[PDB]
C-alpha cells in the first residue's frame, strides 16, 4: 500500500508522496525517499514494484541530463513527459509483468505550472490533479468536491489534510510519516514534513 | 581482392574510355574466334535447324566425346561458340535457371525467356 | 582454398562512528577490507562473492585504488538483476569503510538495495532488530556494542567481526 | 631482371610456369639449427642442437609435445611452429574425446597436409615457414615423418633439416644399413654421431646443447635436457 | 538514437503479443469487451461449361487478378483483399516481362506458395477460375495450401444445397445459359436478396496479340 | 603528387588535399545569397538553367523546404543535393516524433553534419561536394542562419554568400551592413544591388523569405511582378545617385 | 474501461464527426478529420505515427492529401502489426481539397474498409445505435439540422459529447450536454 | 593521373568518368521527344535493320504503366535493368497508395536509384540516358534523366549522336500551341535531319502518349505517316 | 553499455512470441540452404561455391549502413526482381523511425564494438 | 617513401603517417591550462574576428559533465566527435558505478578512441590533441593531455598549437607557488601566458573558469578587459 | 585474475608470459595488420 497525491495551482505544483518501503525479508527503517530530481525544475515521483522502479527513474534521469549537457539548455516538462512515455510504451513490451505508475510535476518559464498523469499501460494525460494508490476513487472524489484554480499554497496544504483526515476516517491504521514537496519559479521548494 | 584494379583505359572492365568505350568486352568478343569454328542457324516454315563445324584433329582421341550440340531441356537445343570450358560452364548454369524457373511458375521456361535470364546474368 | 575465401539462521549488522559491526549465529571474506554476508542459497552466493571479488581486484590494479562500498554494492545489484525470475535466491549485505565514514548495504535476488544504518535478516530476527533499535545510539563504546549484540543474539536465540579503517578482524 | 614483378605475390604464375614465393618461403628452413631423426624396430628418437644467443641466457626448446604416443622438432620460424603445435594437439585431443581411440599419424600428417595446403593458393596468406619432423609410434609400428613449406611430406626413414645438415644426412644415408637391428642406446649414439658432423672440426657435443625425445612401445614421449642426457652420452668416441 | 547499431527491416512485426495475451486474458476474466475481426463468410460456387468458367456469390466480390483470371473468397475480408491485390501485381509484372495472358496454374502455384508460407495463419479460402492458351480451369485453395481440380466447386456456409444441386443436374459440355442457371439454383438453394455472376468466355479473348495494361 | 590520391592520406605538413578539393568543386555552381534582418531572414539564388526549351516545374529549383519552419538553399552537385534534402527531412521528423516539438536549427545542422563528416574519414567513398546554406526560426534564440562545408564544418553568421564569386560579395556585405539596423525591405534592397554587383533581369533570381505572423512561421516565393518592381526601384534610385 | 463510441455523417456539401464525453477527434490537414476508438495507448501512438507518415508525405509531393489516399495509408500502417493487433478502430471524415465533396469511412483493427453513402458509426456500442441513426437520417440536411440530428443520435444512444461541423468555409466546433 | 579512379576529385573540382559516361551516351542511336498541347510523341532510330531480325523480339519503346512510357539512348544492356526496376516502383506505389504513381515520383526514385553507382569503387555508372513521358491530372509531362542521377524537366529535347544540330532545328521550328500530329509531323523531321540513309518504317520506332495511355506505334501507321512527309 | 543498451530479459529473449517469429526472420538463409543443398546434390560442389562468391562480391559495394541502399545487382542475381513480397510494401526501411550515430553504426558493422 | 601507409614501419622504426597527424595539429590555434589549488583555468586565442559572425557557434571550451571540462586544437570537425562520445560515456559509467567519472577514467577513454583509429588502412586517424581539467570526487584538481597516437599524461600547466614552445618556456620559467596562492593571481598567470604569443590582448583572448562544486562559468569581455587594465597598471 | 577465479592458485611466471605471447604472435576483426611495437620484462 502506496499513496501518491498531486495538486497544481496557478503559479505552483504541491506534491505529496509517502516514506515506506516495500520490503518485507530484512527489517529496516521506513524511511525512503521516492521522489526523483531530474533536473532543476523537474520532479518524477513513480510508485510500483521494488527493482525495476528504481532503474527506471534512473535511466529517464541520465537521458534527461545527457540531452542537457548536449544542447546546453535544459528540456521541457513536456518533451520529459513524452520521452518517459515513449521509453516506458518500448520497455513494457519486453518484460510482460511489469507495473511502474508514474506522476511528472514542473515548472516552465515559457508555459508554466504542468502535473502529467501516467497509467501503467502508458497512457499520458494532463490533469489538474491525480492520485495512486488504494483510496484513489475516494481522493479524487474529495478533490474534485473540493477545487478551484484559484486556491493558495496553504488552502492546498488544508485540502490535502482533509483528504488525509477522511482517509483516516474511513481507517485510520498505518498513515506513514509521508512527505510533501513543492516546485515553483524559484526551484524545488522542500516543505515541511506532515506525519499527522 | 585486394589485388585492387590496373591502371589503363583498357585492362580493367569498369573504366570507360576518353569517348565511353569498354575494352575489356570487345576483347571477350575477340575471344570467340580463339576456337576456330563457325555455327550457322536458320528458321524454316515449320522447323529449325542448327549446323557446325566439327574439327578432331587427334587419332588418339574419342570422336564420341567431342560435341557442341547440347541439350538444355527436352524442347530446347543450343550450340556453343568459344571457348570450351566457359560453353559447358554456361550450359549447366542454363540448366538450373530452367530448373528454377520450372519450379517456380509451373510451366517449361520459353526460349525467349530462356534467353533474357541468361542475358540478365551476363551483364 | 575458394572455400576458404568466402568464410534457519539468523544475522544481524549495524555502524557508527567507529566502524561497522557484524554478527550471526555463514559470513564470507570478500577482501580484507569488504566483508559480506550469505543467506539463501550456498552455491549462489559461493560464486557470485567470487565474481564480485574478482572485479573489485581487477578495479582497484586498473586504477591503483581501492573500490568504494557503493560502487561494489552497485556493481553486484546490475549483476544479479540481469538473471531476473531465474531462481536465483540471495541476501547479503556489504560492510566496509572506505571514504566519508563507514557505509553499510543490503542487496538481493529481486533487485532491492537500500542503504541504512540497522539490518538484521533470518527467522526470528524480529526480537533482535527490536532489542538492538532499544539499545541503538552513534557515540558508544567498542564493548558496549560488543556487549549490545551479543545480547541481541541470546535474545534472538556466536560470529562476530569488527570493521575499522584498516580491515576487518575477527573477536570470537 | 626479369623476376620483379612475377614474385611479389603468391596467387601469380611465373611466363616460365614457377611460383617464388614458395621457393623463397622454403629458403627460410635453413635459417635454424639442424635436428636429426632416425628408427629402429622397436623406437624412434629425435635429437635435436639448441643454441643460446649469448651465455646469460637459457635455450630455447626445439623439442615439443603433442601427445602421448606423437613428439615433434621445430626448424625455422616459431609463430609457424606453435600455430601448428597448437593445431595437433587440439586435433588429437578432440580424436581422443570422440573416439576413445589415439589419432593415428599417418592421418595427422595428411591433415597437417591438407591445411597447410591453402594459403598457397588464396590472396592476402603467405606460406607456412617451418619445417617439422614427427615421431609416433602406434599398431602399425615406430613412425617418422617430414613436413615441408611447400605442403608437402615424405614418409622418411632416416632425415635431417635445418642449417648445415648435408653431412649428417650423408652420415645416415651411409649407416642406414645397421639401424633396424639396434637397441636404444646404441641408436642415440648413431643419432648423436650424425649431428656431430654439422658442427666444425673445433666444437664438442657437450651436455648443454643437446635435446632427446624418445618413443616406443611401452614407453611414452620423453625429452631429457641437462644432466637427463649424461647417461646417454659417455659412450660417445672421440671425432 | 542511441540504442540503435543494426539498420531496420520491413514486414511483419511481432511486439504486441506478449502484452496483448495477459491483456486478453484479463480483460476476460473481468468480462470486458474487445475489437474483433470481420467475417465474410457466405456461400459461392463455380462450374465449368463447354469453353468457359461460370463464378457466382450472393449478396461485388468476385476479385480482378487477371483479363481472363477471376477469384471469390470466403474467410477474412482484409487476408483475401490483401492476397488478391498482391497476386494482381506480380501476375501483371508477369506479363509485362512475358508479354503474353497468364496461365491459371501460375496464379494457382503462387496462391498455394504464399499460403503454406504462413501455416495458416491468413485465413482465406478461394475459388480460382479462368480460361488460357490451354483451356479453361478452376481450382479450390484451402487456408494451409491443399489445391484441388474439379470440374465443379462450391464453398461457403450454404454448401451442402449447392452440392447436392450440382451433384443433382450436372452433365460435361454445358450450355453457357443452363450452366449460368444451373448455378443460379444452387446459390439460391442455399438461402430461403439477388445473386452476382460472372462469365469468362472463350470467344471474348484474343491470344494472339501483344499483351496491353487493362484499365 | 603522392599524398593524393585517397581521403585517408596526410601530407608530410598535415593537409587533407581530396577535401581541399571537394571544397574547391563548390565554386562552380551559383551564387546563393543569405542576410538575417531585424524580422525576418531572406535567400537569393541564381538560375543557372535558364533556356528557351525548358519547361518550368515544381516551386523553386534550387530552394527546399524542410519542416514547418525551415528552408534550405543549395550550391554543388544536384545528385549529392537531393540525398542530402531527403536526409534532412526525415531526422526533422523523427526528432518530431521522437519529442512532440519542433527541431531547434543548430540540432539539425549538427545532425547533417555528422554525416557529411563521416565520407571524409572511412576509405573507399567519395566526400559529398554540396555546400548548403540554412534559415529558421527557433524559440530559444529567434532567426537563425547558418552555413555549411563540404569537410562537415558549420558556423552561423549574419549575411553571407556561397558559389560564384563569394569572396565580392562577401566584402560589399561588410562594408554595406548594418548591425541590429536591417529591416526587411533594406535586407531586399541591399541583397538587390550586391547581385546585381556580382552578377539584370526578373527572371533569373528567386527569392524567399521568412517572417513570424501571429505565432506561426509563413515561408513565402516573392513573384515576379514584386521582383520586376525591385529591379526597377534599384534602377530608378541607382540613376537618381548620379 | 470503456472504449467510447464515434460517428459520422454527411450533407449538402458538410459533415459532421462526433464522439462522446483522453483525445479521440485528431485534426489531420485542414478540412480532414481522424477519430479513434479503444485503448488509449494505441490511439496515441497510431496517431503519432499516421502524423508522422503524412508530414512525409506531403512534404515530399508538394500537395494536399485527399482522403481515400490517407484511407490507403491508414489501412496499410494498421495490417502491418497483422499477428499483434492495435485495438483501434478509425473513422475518417473529411472534404475534397479541390472539388470540396463529403466523404466517410471506417475501418477494423486489422484495415479492412468500408465506404458508406448515408451515416458510419464504430465504437463499442455498433449493434445498437444502427437502427435509430438509419431511422433519424434524411438527404441533403443543411448545417444546423445535421448538427441537430447528429447531437439527438450521440445523447439518445447513451455524458457529454462533441461536434465537429466542417464547411467549405467555417468550422464549427460545440460541446454540450443532455439537459 | 585522375582520370582511372571513380572516386577522385581532380585538382580543378571535377569528376572525370562521369564525363567519359556522358560521352558514351552522346555516342548512342538518336532520340526526339515533343510535347504538345494535348500529348507527347516520342521517337528513335533502330540498331538491327537487316533483314534478318524478328520484329516481334526486341523494342527499344517500353511501357512502365497504362500512362507512363520510356525510351533511351547509350548502352543497350544497362537499360533492361533500370525498366525492371522502374515497373517494380510503379507496382510498389500502387500498392502501397491504391493510385497510380505521379511521373515525377517515378523520375525522382529511378534517378535516386541511378545515383548510387557513382559514389563508391569497385563499380562503375551506367552508360544510359533515359527520356520519359506521362500525363497525370490532364497535363503531359517530359523528364531526362542523366548518368549522375540529375534529371531536368524539357518541352522539346533531342539526344544521341549529333544532337546539337537537333537542338537548334527544335528550337527554330517549336510553337507553343501545338496538336499531337503536328508534334508527330516535327519530330519525324527532326530525326530525318540525322539519318545517313534512307529512313523506312522498319528501322524507327514512334510512341505517344494522351488521355487513353501510352501505346506504341504500329509499323502500318509509321507508314502513314511517313508517306505524308 | 547499459545505456547504449537497455530494456533486456534474458528469460524473455529465449522463448519466441509467436510461431513465426523466427521462420519470418530467417526466411532468405534458410532458402539458400535449400537451393544449395539441391544444386549440390545434383550437379556438384562448383555451383553453390559460384553462387556464394558472386554474392559476396555484390554485396561488398553499398552505402554505409546509416543510410539507405537499393541493392540492384544482388536482386537480379536472386531473381527477385520480378516478385513483390510482404517485406516490400509492410514497415518501409527507407522511412525507419530510428536510427543510429553513423559513426556507431559504421564501427559495428566491421566487428570492433 | 613509406609514409603512404599507416601500418608500415621505416627502416629505422617509424610511423610517419602518425606524426603527420601530429603535425596537422600543430598548426591549430594555442590553448593554455594552469592547474591550481583551489581552480582550474582555460584559455584560448581567437582567428580572425569575422565581424559578421555569431561568436557563440564557435567555441573550443566544452563541458562534458559537472566536475569535466575539455578544450581543443587541431581539425575543427573530428573534435565534435570525441566530445560527443566522451558526453555519452559519462553517463554511462554514472549508470554502472554510481559513481562521478573520474578524470583520469575519462581521458583513458577518450586515449583508447583515438587509438582504435589507428590499426588499419581503411581509415585515417582524428587530428586534434585535448587538455582535460576537472576535480576528482575527493577534491583534488587534474590536469591531462591526449595525442592522436593514443597517449596520455599529467601535467602541472602546458600548451599546445601553434606557437606553443615560447608559451610553454614563460610557464617555466614563471610558475611558482608565490602566483598560484589566489584564484586572482592563477586567471592573471594564465591571461599573462596567453598575452606573450597573440596581439594587442582584451578581444582575442577566451578563456573559462572553473571553481569546486561551481560547474563551468565563461569569463565575459567585462571581466576580461578589466584584468587586462589591472594587469596593465601593473608595471 | 581469470586463472585465480577458475583454479584458487596463482599463475606461474612462465606461464603468464605464454599466455600474453599468444595474442601478439597474431596479424595479418579485432586484431591489428602489424606487429606490436614494444617489448616486455617479466619478473618476479
Amino acid at each position: 500500500m502506496e499513496y501518491l497525491i498531486g495538486i497544481q495551482g496557478p503559479d505552483y505544483v504541491l506534491v505529496a508522496s509517502d516514506r515506506v518501503a516495500a520490503s518485507n525479508i530484512v527489517q529496516m527503517k521506513d524511511d525512503h525517499d521516492k521522489m526523483f530530481k531530474m533536473s532543476e525544475k523537474i520532479l518524477l515521483l513513480c510508485v510500483g514494484e521494488a527493482g525495476d522502479t528504481v532503474q527506471f527513474a534512473e535511466y529517464i534521469q541520465k537521458n534527461v541530463q545527457l540531452y542537457k549537457m548536449r544542447n546546453g539548455y535544459e528540456l521541457s516538462p513536456t518533451a520529459a513527459a513524452n520521452f518517459t512515455r515513449r521509453n516506458l510504451a518500448d520497455c513494457l513490451r519486453s518484460r510482460t509483468p511489469y507495473h511502474v505508475n508514474l506522476l511528472l510535476a514542473g515548472y516552465d518559464e515559457h508555459e508554466g505550472p504542468a502535473l502529467y498523469y501516467m497509467d501503467y499501460l502508458a497512457a499520458l494525460a494532463k490533469a489538474p490533479f491525480a492520485a495512486h494508490g488504494y483510496g484513489a476513487f475516494l481522493t479524487l472524489s474529495i478533490l474534485d468536491r473540493y477545487y478551484t484554480p484559484t486556491i493558495s499554497r496553504e488552502r492546498a496544504v488544508e485540502l490535502l489534510r482533509k483528504c488525509l483526515e477522511e482517509l483516516q476516517k474511513r481507517f485510520i491504521l498505518n498513515l506513514p510519516t509521508f512527505s510533501v514537496r513543492i516546485i515553483d519559479k524559484n526551484g524545488i521548494h522542500d516543505l515541511d514534513n506532515i506525519s499527522f | 581482392m585486394s589485388r585492387g584494379s590496373s591502371a589503363g583505359f583498357d585492362r580493367h572492365i569498369t573504366i570507360f574510355s576518353p569517348e565511353g568505350r569498354l575494352y575489356q568486352v570487345e576483347y571477350a568478343f575477340k575471344a570467340i574466334n580463339q576456337g576456330g569454328l563457325t555455327s550457322v542457324a536458320v528458321r524454316g516454315k515449320d522447323c529449325a535447324v542448327i549446323v557446325t563445324q566439327k574439327k578432331v584433329p587427334d587419332k588418339l582421341l574419342d570422336s564420341s566425346t567431342v560435341t557442341h550440340l547440347f541439350k538444355i531441356t527436352e524442347n530446347i537445343g543450343c550450340v556453343m561458340t568459344g571457348m570450351t570450358a566457359d560453353s559447358r560452364s554456361q550450359v549447366q548454369r542454363a540448366r538450373y535457371e530452367a530448373a528454377n524457373w520450372k519450379y517456380k511458375y509451373g510451366y517449361e521456361i520459353p526460349v525467349d525467356m530462356l534467353c533474357k535470364r541468361i542475358a540478365d546474368i551476363s551483364q | 582454398a575458394l572455400a576458404s575465401v568466402l568464410e534457519g539462521t539468523t544475522t544481524l549488522a549495524f555502524k557508527f562512528r567507529h566502524g561497522v559491526i557484524v554478527a550471526a549465529d555463514k559470513v564470507i571474506e570478500i577482501n580484507p577490507y569488504l566483508l559480506g554476508t550469505m543467506a539463501g542459497g550456498a552455491a549462489d552466493c559461493s560464486f557470485w562473492e567470487r565474481l564480485l571479488a574478482r572485479q573489485c581486484r581487477i578495479y582497484e590494479l586498473r586504477n591503483k585504488e581501492r573500490i568504494s562500498v557503493a560502487a561494489a554494492s552497485k556493481l553486484l545489484a546490475n549483476m544479479v538483476y540481469q538473471y531476473k525470475g531465474m531462481g536465483l535466491s540471495m541476501g547479503t549485505m556489504i560492510c566496509g569503510w572506505d571514504k566519508r565514514g563507514p557505509g553499510l548495504y543490503y542487496v538481493d535476488s529481486e533487485g532491492n538495495r537500500i542503504s541504512g544504518a540497522t539490518f538484521s535478516v533470518g527467522s526470528g530476527s524480529v526480537y533482535a532488530y527490536g532489542v538492538m533499535d532499544r539499545g541503538y545510539s552513534y557515540d558508544l563504546e567498542v564493548e558496549q556494542a560488543y556487549d549490545l549484540a551479543r545480547r541481541a543474539i541470546y535474545q534472538a536465540t556466536v560470529n562476530l567481526y569488527h570493521v575499522r579503517e584498516d580491515g576487518w578482524i575477527r573477536v570470537s | 631482371m626479369f623476376r620483379n614483378q612475377y614474385d611479389n605475390d603468391v596467387t601469380v604464375w611465373s611466363p616460365q610456369g614457377r611460383i617464388h614465393q614458395i621457393e623463397y618461403a622454403m629458403e627460410a628452413v635453413k635459417q635454424g639449427s639442424a635436428t636429426v631423426g632416425l628408427k629402429s624396430k622397436t623406437h624412434a628418437v629425435l635429437v635435436a642442437l639448441k643454441r643460446a644467443q649469448s651465455e646469460l641466457a637459457a635455450h630455447q626448446k626445439k623439442i615439443l609435445h603433442v601427445d602421448n604416443h606423437i613428439g615433434i622438432s621445430i626448424a625455422g620460424l616459431t609463430a609457424d611452429a606453435r600455430l601448428l603445435c597448437n593445431f595437433m594437439r587440439q586435433e588429437c585431443l578432440d580424436s581422443r574425446f570422440v573416439f576413445d581411440r589415439p589419432l593415428p599419424v599417418s592421418r595427422l600428417v595428411s591433415l597437417i597436409g591438407s591445411k597447410t595446403q591453402i594459403p598457397t593458393q588464396r590472396y592476402g596468406r603467405r606460406p607456412y615457414g617451418v619445417g617439422l619432423l614427427i615421431a609416433g609410434y602406434d599398431d602399425m609400428g615406430p613412425h617418422i615423418f617430414q613436413t615441408c613449406p611447400s605442403a608437402n611430406y615424405f614418409d622418411c626413414r632416416a632425415m635431417s633439416i635445418g642449417a648445415r645438415s648435408q653431412s649428417a644426412r650423408t652420415y645416415l644415408e651411409r649407416h642406414m644399413s645397421e639401424f633396424m637391428e639396434c637397441n636404444l642406446n646404441e641408436l642415440v649414439k648413431h643419432g648423436l654421431r650424425a649431428l656431430r658432423e654439422t658442427l666444425p672440426a673445433e666444437q664438442d657435443l657437450t651436455t648443454k646443447n643437446v635435446s632427446i625425445g624418445i618413443v616406443g612401445k611401452d614407453l611414452e614421449f620423453t625429452i631429457y635436457d641437462d644432466d637427463d642426457v649424461s647417461p646417454f652420452l659417455e659412450g660417445l668416441e672421440e671425432r | 538514437a542511441v540504442s540503435v547499431y543494426a539498420p531496420p527491416v520491413g514486414g511483419f512485426s511481432f511486439d504486441n503479443c506478449r502484452r496483448n495475451a495477459v491483456l486478453e486474458a484479463d480483460f476476460a476474466k473481468r468480462g470486458y469487451k474487445l475489437p474483433k475481426v470481420r467475417k465474410t463468410g457466405t456461400t459461392i460456387a463455380g462450374v465449368v461449361y463447354k469453353d468457359g468458367i461460370v463464378l457466382g456469390a450472393d449478396t461485388s466480390k468476385i476479385h480482378f487478378i487477371s483479363p481472363n483470371i477471376y477469384c471469390c473468397g470466403a474467410g477474412t475480408a482484409a487476408d483475401t483483399d490483401m492476397t488478391t491485390q498482391l497476386i494482381s501485381s506480380n501476375l501483371e509484372l508477369h506479363s509485362l516481362s512475358t508479354g503474353r495472358l497468364p496461365r491459371v496454374v501460375t496464379a494457382n502455384r503462387m496462391l498455394k506458395q504464399m499460403l503454406f508460407r504462413y501455416q495458416g495463419y491468413i485465413g482465406a479460402a478461394l475459388v480460382l477460375g479462368g480460361v488460357d492458351v490451354t483451356g479453361p480451369h478452376l481450382y479450390s485453395i484451402y487456408p494451409h495450401g491443399s489445391t484441388d481440380k474439379l470440374p465443379y466447386v462450391t464453398m461457403g456456409s450454404g454448401s451442402l444445397a449447392a452440392m447436392a444441386v450440382f451433384e443433382d443436374k450436372f452433365r460435361p459440355d454445358m450450355e453457357e445459359e443452363e450452366a449460368k442457371n444451373l448455378v443460379s439454383e444452387a446459390i439460391a438453394a442455399g438461402i430461403f436478396s439477388n445473386i452476382d455472376l460472372c462469365v469468362i468466355s472463350k470467344n471474348k479473348l484474343d491470344f494472339l496479340r501483344p499483351y496491353t495494361v487493362p484499365n | 603528387r603522392r599524398y593524393d590520391s585517397r581521403t585517408t592520406i596526410f601530407s608530410p605538413e598535415g593537409r587533407l588535399y581530396q577535401v581541399e578539393y571537394a571544397m574547391e568543386a563548390i565554386g562552380h555552381a551559383g551564387t546563393c545569397l543569405g542576410i538575417l534582418a531585424n524580422d525576418g531572414v531572406l535567400l537569393a539564388a541564381e538560375r543557372r538553367n535558364i533556356h528557351k526549351l525548358l519547361d518550368e516545374v515544381f516551386f523553386s529549383e534550387k530552394i527546399y523546404k524542410l519542416n514547418e519552419d525551415m528552408a534550405c538553399s543549395v550550391a554543388g552537385i544536384t545528385s549529392d543535393a537531393n540525398v542530402l534534402t531527403n536526409e534532412l527531412r526525415l531526422i526533422a521528423q523523427r526528432y518530431l516524433l521522437q519529442y512532440q516539438e519542433p527541431i531547434p536549427c543548430e540540432q539539425l545542422v549538427t545532425a547533417l553534419c555528422d554525416i557529411k563528416q563521416a565520407y571524409t574519414q572511412f576509405g573507399g567513398k567519395r566526400p559529398f561536394g554540396v555546400s548548403l546554406l540554412y534559415i529558421g526560426w527557433d524559440k530559444h534564440y529567434g532567426f537563425q542562419l547558418y552555413q555549411s562545408d563540404p569537410s562537415g564544418n558549420y558556423g552561423g553568421w549574419k549575411a553571407t554568400c556561397i558559389g560564384n564569386n563569394s569572396a565580392a560579395a562577401v566584402s560589399m556585405l561588410k562594408q554595406d551592413y548594418k548591425e541590429g539596423e536591417m529591416t526587411l525591405k533594406s535586407a531586399l534592397a541591399l541583397a538587390i544591388k550586391v547581385l546585381n554587383k556580382t552578377m539584370l533581369s526578373a527572371e533569373k533570381v528567386e527569392i524567399a523569405t521568412l517572417t513570424r505572423e501571429n505565432g506561426k512561421t509563413v515561408i513565402r516565393v516573392l513573384k515576379q511582378k514584386e521582383v520586376e518592381q525591385l529591379i526597377k526601384k534599384h534602377e530608378e534610385e541607382e540613376a537618381k545617385a548620379e | 474501461y470503456n472504449g467510447g463510441a464515434v460517428m459520422a455523417m454527411k450533407g449538402k456539401n458538410c459533415v459532421a464527426i462526433a464522439a462522446d464525453r483522453f483525445q479521440k477527434i485528431f485534426p489531420m490537414g485542414d478540412r480532414l478529420y481522424i477519430g479513434l476508438a479503444g485503448l488509449a495507448t494505441d490511439v496515441q501512438t497510431v496517431a503519432q505515427r499516421l502524423k508522422f507518415r503524412l508530414n512525409l508525405y506531403e512534404l515530399k509531393e508538394g500537395r494536399q492529401i485527399k482522403p481515400y489516399t490517407l484511407m490507403s495509408m491508414v489501412a496499410n500502417l494498421l495490417y502491418e502489426k497483422r499477428f499483434g493487433p492495435y485495438y483501434t478502430e478509425p473513422v475518417i471524415a473529411g472534404l475534397d481539397p479541390k472539388t470540396f465533396k463529403p466523404f466517410i469511412c471506417s475501418l477494423d483493427l486489422i484495415g479492412c474498409p468500408m465506404v458508406t453513402d448515408d451515416f458510419v458509426v464504430s465504437g463499442t456500442c455498433a449493434e445498437q445505435m444502427y437502427g435509430m441513426c438509419e431511422s433519424l437520417w434524411e438527404p441533403n440536411m443543411d448545417p444546423d439540422h445535421l448538427f441537430e440530428t447528429i447531437s439527438q443520435a450521440m445523447l439518445n444512444a447513451v455524458m457529454g459529447v462533441i461536434v465537429h461541423i466542417i464547411e467549405k468555409d467555417k468550422i464549427t466546433t460545440r460541446t454540450l450536454k443532455a439537459r | 593521373g585522375y582520370s582511372f579512379s571513380l572516386t577522385t576529385f581532380s585538382p580543378s573540382g571535377k569528376l572525370v568518368q562521369i564525363e567519359y559516361a556522358l560521352a558514351a551516351v552522346a555516342g548512342g542511336a538518336p532520340s526526339v521527344g515533343i510535347k504538345a498541347a494535348n500529348g507527347v510523341v516520342l521517337a528513335t532510330e533502330k540498331k538491327q535493320k537487316s533483314i534478318l531480325y524478328d520484329e516481334r523480339s526486341v523494342h527499344k519503346v517500353e511501357p512502365i504503366t497504362k500512362h507512363i512510357g520510356l525510351v533511351y539512348s547509350g548502352m543497350g544492356p544497362d537499360y533492361r535493368v533500370l525498366v525492371h526496376r522502374a515497373r517494380k516502383l510503379a507496382q510498389q506505389y500502387y500498392l502501397v497508395y491504391q493510385e497510380p504513381i505521379p511521373t515525377a515520383q517515378l523520375v525522382q526514385r529511378v534517378a535516386s536509384v541511378m545515383q548510387e553507382y557513382t559514389q563508391s569503387g569497385g563499380v562503375r555508372p551506367f552508360g544510359v540516358s533515359l527520356l520519359i513521358c506521362g500525363w497525370n491530372e490532364g497535363r503531359p509531362y517530359l523528364f531526362q534523366s542523366d548518368p549522375s542521377g540529375a534529371y531536368f524537366a524539357w518541352k522539346a529535347t533531342a539526344m544521341g549522336k549529333n544532337y546539337v544540330n537537333g537542338k537548334t532545328f527544335l528550337e527554330k521550328r517549336y510553337n507553343e500551341d501545338l496538336e499531337l500530329e503536328d508534334a508527330i509531323h516535327t519530330a519525324i523531321l527532326t530525326l530525318k535531319e540525322s539519318f545517313e540513309g534512307q529512313m523506312t518504317e522498319d528501322n524507327i520506332e514512334v510512341g505517344i502518349c494522351n488521355e487513353a495511355g501510352f501505346r506504341r506505334l504500329t509499323p502500318t501507321e509509321v507508314k502513314d505517316y511517313l508517306a505524308a512527309i | 553499455d547499459l545505456l547504449r543498451k537497455g530494456f533486456s530479459c534474458v528469460k524473455n529473449e529465449l522463448l519466441p512470441s509467436h510461431p513465426l517469429e523466427l521462420s519470418e526472420k530467417n526466411f532468405q538463409l534458410n532458402q539458400d540452404k535449400m537451393n544449395f543443398s539441391t544444386l549440390r546434390n545434383i550437379q556438384g560442389l562448383f555451383a553453390p561455391l559460384k553462387l556464394q562468391m558472386e554474392f559476396k562480391a555484390v554485396q561488398q559495394v553499398q552505402r554505409l549502413p546509416f543510410l539507405s541502399s537499393s541493392n540492384l545487382s544482388l536482386d537480379v542475381l536472386r531473381g527477385n526482381d520480378e516478385t513483390i513480397g510482404f517485406e516490400d510494401i509492410l514497415n518501409d526501411p527507407s522511412q525507419s523511425e530510428v536510427m543510429g550515430e553513423p559513426h556507431l553504426m559504421v564501427e559495428y558493422k566491421l566487428g570492433l564494438l | 617513401s613509406y609514409d603512404r601507409a599507416i601500418t608500415v614501419f621505416s627502416p629505422d622504426g617509424h610511423l610517419f603517417q602518425v606524426e603527420y597527424a601530429q603535425e596537422a595539429v600543430k598548426k591549430g590555434s594555442t590553448a593554455v591550462g594552469v592547474r591550481g589549488r583551489d581552480i582550474v583555468v582555460l584559455g584560448v586565442e581567437k582567428k580572425s574576428v569575422a565581424k559578421l559572425q555569431d561568436e557563440r557557434t564557435v567555441r573550443k571550451i566544452c563541458a562534458l559533465d559537472d566536475n569535466v571540462c575539455m578544450a581543443f586544437a587541431g581539425l575543427t570537425a573530428d573534435a565534435r566527435i570525441v566530445i560527443n562520445r566522451a558526453r555519452v560515456e559519462c553517463q554511462s559509467h554514472r549508470l554502472t558505478v554510481e559513481d562521478p567519472v573520474t578524470v583520469e577514467y575519462i581521458t583513458r577513454y577518450i586515449a583508447s578512441l583515438k587509438q582504435r583509429y589507428t590499426q588499419s588502412n581503411g581509415r585515417r586517424p582524428f587530428g586534434i590533441s585535448a587538455l582535460i581539467v576537472g576535480f576528482d570526487f575527493d577534491g583534488t584538481p587534474r590536469l591531462y593531455q591526449t595525442d592522436p597516437s593514443g597517449t596520455y599524461h599529467a601535467w602541472k600547466a602546458n600548451a599546445i598549437g601553434r606557437g606553443a614552445k615560447s608559451v610553454r618556456e614563460f610557464l617555466e620559467k614563471n610558475y611558482t607557488d608565490e602566483a598560484i596562492e589566489t584564484d586572482d593571481l592563477t586567471i592573471k598567470l594564465v591571461i599573462k601566458a596567453l598575452l606573450e604569443v597573440v596581439q594587442s590582448g582584451g578581444k582575442n583572448i577566451e578563456l573559462a573558469v572553473m571553481r569546486r562544486d561551481q560547474s563551468l562559468k565563461i569569463l565575459n569581455p567585462e571581466e576580461i578587459e578589466k584584468y587586462v587594465a589591472e594587469i596593465e597598471k601593473e608595471k | 585474475q581469470n586463472h585465480w577465479f577458475t583454479y584458487n592458485e596463482t599463475m606461474t611466471v612462465e606461464s603468464v608470459t605464454q599466455a600474453v605471447s599468444n595474442l601478439a604472435l597474431q596479424f595479418g576483426p579485432g586484431a591489428m595488420s602489424r606487429p606490436f611495437g614494444v617489448a616486455l620484462l617479466f619478473g618476479g
